[PDB]
RNA sequence: AGACCUGAAAUCAGGCGAGGUUACCCGCUGAACUUAAGCAUAUUAUUAAGCGGAGGAGAAGAAAAUAACUAUGAUUCC
RNA sequence: AAAGCUAAGUACUGGCGCGAGACCGAUAGCAAACAAGUACCGUGAGGGAAAGAUGAAAAGUUCUUUGGAAAGAGAGUUAAA
RNA sequence: GUGGUAGUAGCAAAUAUUCAAAUGAGAACUUUGAAGACUGAAGUGGAGAAGGGUUCCAUGUGAACAGCAAUUGGACAUGGGUUAGCCGGUCCUAAGCGACAGCUUAACUGCGUAUACAGUACCUCGUUUCGCGAAAGGGAAUCGGGUUAAUAUUCCCGAGCCAGGACGUGGAUACUGUACGGUAACGUAAGUGAACUCCUCGACGCAGGCAGGUGCUCCGGGAAGCGUUGUC
RNA sequence: GGAAGGUGUCCGGUGCGCUCCUGACUGCCCUUGAAAAGAGGAGGGAAAGUUGUUAUUUACACCCCUGGCCGUACCA
RNA sequence: AAAUUUUCAGCAAUGGAUGUCUUGGCUCGCGCAACGAUGAAGGACGCAGCGAACUGCGAAACGCAAUGUGAAUUGCAGAAUUCAGUGAAUCAUCAGAUUUCUGAACGCAAAUGGCACCUUGGGGUAUUCUCCUUGGUACGUCUGUUUCAGUGUCUUU
């Protein structure tokens, strides 16, 4: 009995479920077109369940480029269409 | 190996990633960095990407 | 790497001032495209390896 | 050697020439670091294309300045310039209209108009 | 032939919606461990998880109100 | 009543920017004083570390000598190796 | 974090190594020769897929790693390497799967074949809804020799073919209207055919023996080189 | 010689042989063994063409032009 | 009596406790209101003279313009001019620009730089051809516009 439970068995699988999603890792399910972290859908897939889960991926984690820019530029209130005088 | 090029760049990055840390980096001011931290050997550990 | 095959032709042509017979074009594993042209049998390349300073 | 003031003196025909001829010198320098040099050559690359980034940000400036002074005063100006801010800030009505009262809350405010009064000591 | 009524088309002209954030806020939806020295009503709890929507605050708000007094007088909070 | 608007006092483990402390002092304090949500494990949902201190100044030990080299031994820098 | 156990258990499957010289600080273990063995074409051989991801190739080397060693290495370091009209993906549809119209539900979801989806101007036709789903199904066309440290049906030399679009010279055919021949089966250098319709190929099971063919294996003569030779 | 130049590459057999392929048969089934893209044929006779710049031939023969994108190392 | 075992001290080894530090945490208080179809948060791939990461940035790529300060940066290299200056800087500030491929993600798609059509400007027997090149084409919904359909209700030429 050779196909095994553990080391025969192990050596069959060479399959891949999971392949890198666009948005989101590795959770992108192929046959089911769908990922397990990202989650096809509009709305990104977030749980109050796991809390470690939403601190490793929200706002700050990443580059923040418009964002990082804000409270700068919201502190001269959003001036526009001018520049700095030469005294 | 019959892969598509999404695939063959992630692939490539993780070449380029792999290398080790300039010499005059150490001797610059004020950096504990001795080594690289994210080295990897391709049987040891592996990328799935 | 996003470049064409037909573009290579003419870009060459505009910079070299020489008319190629056949690119060949290959992405090596860093995310570069290197191309092989093969000039026409008008021109030498020896000629102009030397013009640019590839040599 | 390149400063960005001098260039709001020259041409829209000129600053198309200068740009092409620095990628002529950055085409060449690279040639060399191929091919074979010493570190004195390769410092130059630096220069070159922040004298490249200069000339595209003054050509980019004058391109919007004559927009701005054709556009200057009327409705429908481009996409292209149109005052960003905020998404909330854009929406909202005029100070205008958050402020315009009725014909009838006119009368109620103007006839008991705010009056400085005073008690005595 | 011409007035309306109703329903379509368009890469028509000019606009608006979507998604993200969680501390507080609005609405739905909705448990069990647990306590009762058992347990089923009860309790945990009109809570957690789930699904929607906001703002610098939100909701509430000028009585189809309290009272039974010599009467009080939107709402919120202490 | 079966239609509607309305500031203030009030709430605020997030964002942004300040000021404190009878608090903790690297097995503590956040999981994280360091390239920490990193290395790494899991097909995946998820899981998730260890790791601070030369000296005031690199002045980080040239030079002779043994050895294949690593090192050792003399000598040397420093207030001290 | 560190002991005793302890320089102990143990390193014993897959028949097997030996001699010399070279290299090196150092050779039971690297390379080259000479012998001797094993694998024994449903191979431990030559090529692909999945999976891996630079392990490939060259030069160099102080550690560590390769349960002895190591001058060796899939280790370490610095460089280099993957060339296509014809090889595949790409195109088609299978089992199935996403969305349109709408229909459910507070939404999340779940269902989803319902619908008004050619001859500037003038007509006359009009039933199917968009897409995904095969690197073993279907399908336009490529073969020989050479070449590099590492690529080849992809580079080079030579000989072709296919899809799309076409000028030109010289031939066929017709000009009251699309070639002829054969009794026929059908034929030849060519030999117009819109709308609409029907048909063919694409297009298909398993087992059995029989006949023919490719490649392999085999026997004999001829011409080259090679081996054996105290004996034939 | 210290890479230049030569000859030869010929003519036959054999088989229940081994391999894969084709061909026509025979049998088996309460099992009868995909679809679509695409290529072509036919029926039909719509159009054009009046002895010359015509018009059908773009696979009649020859001639001419273009062929993008991605994979391609190596283990297995 | 050696040797061995055990014990006590000295020196050496192994190990990182104790002590002293601390650009970090934690808690309380006080202010402020500012993401997104004008493409957000998050993702992928790139960019430095000599960089792997972390920060920064987007083919203008550890940055450009402007303003202020007024002479550095630094591990090495170079640049020296930039030195009574229309100007050094891994400087501060930031009002002007750039902002690849993505993502609500928007022409169809998607383990594919795959497969279309329209459109601007140019490049090679052509109005239908191929090529480069500019910018487009998702869904819902409001106001207006244009073109329609209905033996819907009406007159009637």
């Amino acid at each position: 009995g050779k196909a095994g439970k553990g080391t025969g068995s192990f050596g069959k699988r060479h399959g891949k479920t999971h392949f890198l999603c666009i948005r989101c890792r590795r959770a992108y399910h192929t046959q089911k077109k769908t990922c397990g972290a990202c989650g096809p859908n509009a709305k990104k897939r977030t749980y109050n369940w796991s809390e470690k889960a939403k601190r490793r991926h929200t706002t700050g984690t990443g580059r923040c480029r418009h964002l990082k820019d804000m409270p700068r530029r919201a502190k001269n209130n959003f001036r526009e269409g001018t520049k700095a005088t030469p005294v | 190996s019959i892969k598509g090029l999404s695939l063959k760049k992630h692939l490539g990055r993780k070449q380029k990633q792999n290398r080790p840390i300039p010499p005059w980096i150490r001797m610059r001011t004020g950096s504990k960095i001795r080594y690289n931290a994210k080295r990897r050997h391709w049987r040891r550990t592996k990328l799935g990407m | 790497p996003r470049s064409n095959k037909r573009q290579i032709k003419q870009a060459v042509k505009e910079l070299y001032d020489v008319d190629t017979q056949r690119v060949n074009t290959l992405i090596r594993p860093d995310g570069l495209k290197k191309a092989y042209v093969r000039l026409t049998s008008d021109y030498d390349a020896l000629d102009v390896a030397n013009k640019i300073g590839i040599i | 050697k390149i400063r960005a003031y001098e260039l709001r003196g020259k041409s829209q025909k000129e600053l198309v020439k200068q740009l092409e001829d620095l990628k002529k010198e950055l085409a060449q320098l690279r040639v060399a670091k191929v091919t074979g040099s010493a570190a004195s050559k390769l410092s130059k690359v630096t220069e070159v294309r922040k004298g490249i980034a200069r000339v595209l940000t003054v050509y980019t400036q004058k391109q919007r300045e004559e927009a701005r002074a054709a556009f200057k005063g009327k409705k429908f100006i481009p996409n292209d310039l149109r005052a960003k801010k905020t998404r909330a800030i854009r929406r909202r009505l005029t100070a205008s209209q958050t402020r315009k009262m009725t014909v009838r809350k006119m009368k109620r405010t103007q006839n008991v108009p705010k009056r400085k009064f005073a008690l005595i000591a």
